C-alpha cells in the first residue's frame, strides 16, 4: 500500500471484490510556484452519474 | 494531448539541463509545434515520447 493508494469493499454485480482505489498526481503543480488555480480534480474509471 | 504536451515540455526542459547545461532556448523560448492528426485520442499519447 504505497501512499496515495487504498483498498475497499465493492459489491460488484456479481459477488463481493476487493478494489485497490488509486490516488497520484497527474501533472507537476508549479505551473508558477505563486499559481493560485485550483488542483480540479479528473476521474477516470467509466464514472457513471451517480 | 495538452497533458502529454506540457509534460513533454517539462521534461525536456529539465532533461536539457541534465545534458547540456549551458542551453537556453526551451527554458526560455516560445515554441510553435503541430501533430498530425488520424491517431484516435486513446492512443493519442503514444507520440508524446515522440
Amino acid at each position: 500500500t504505497p501512499p496515495g493508494v487504498v483498498m475497499g469493499l465493492a459489491w460488484t454485480a456479481m459477488g463481493g471484490s476487493t478494489l485497490f482505489v488509486e490516488t497520484s498526481l497527474r501533472r507537476p503543480q508549479d505551473k508558477d510556484a505563486k499559481g493560485d488555480k485550483d488542483g480540479s480534480l479528473e476521474v477516470t474509471g467509466q464514472l457513471g452519474e451517480v | 494531448m495538452k497533458e502529454s504536451a506540457r509534460i513533454a515540455y517539462t521534461f525536456a526542459r529539465a532533461f536539457l539541463m541534465q545534458h547540456a547545461p549551458a542551453n537556453d532556448y526551451l527554458v526560455t523560448s516560445h515554441i510553435h509545434l503541430h501533430v498530425p492528426e488520424g491517431a484516435t485520442p486513446k492512443d493519442g499519447p503514444s507520440a508524446g515520447c515522440t
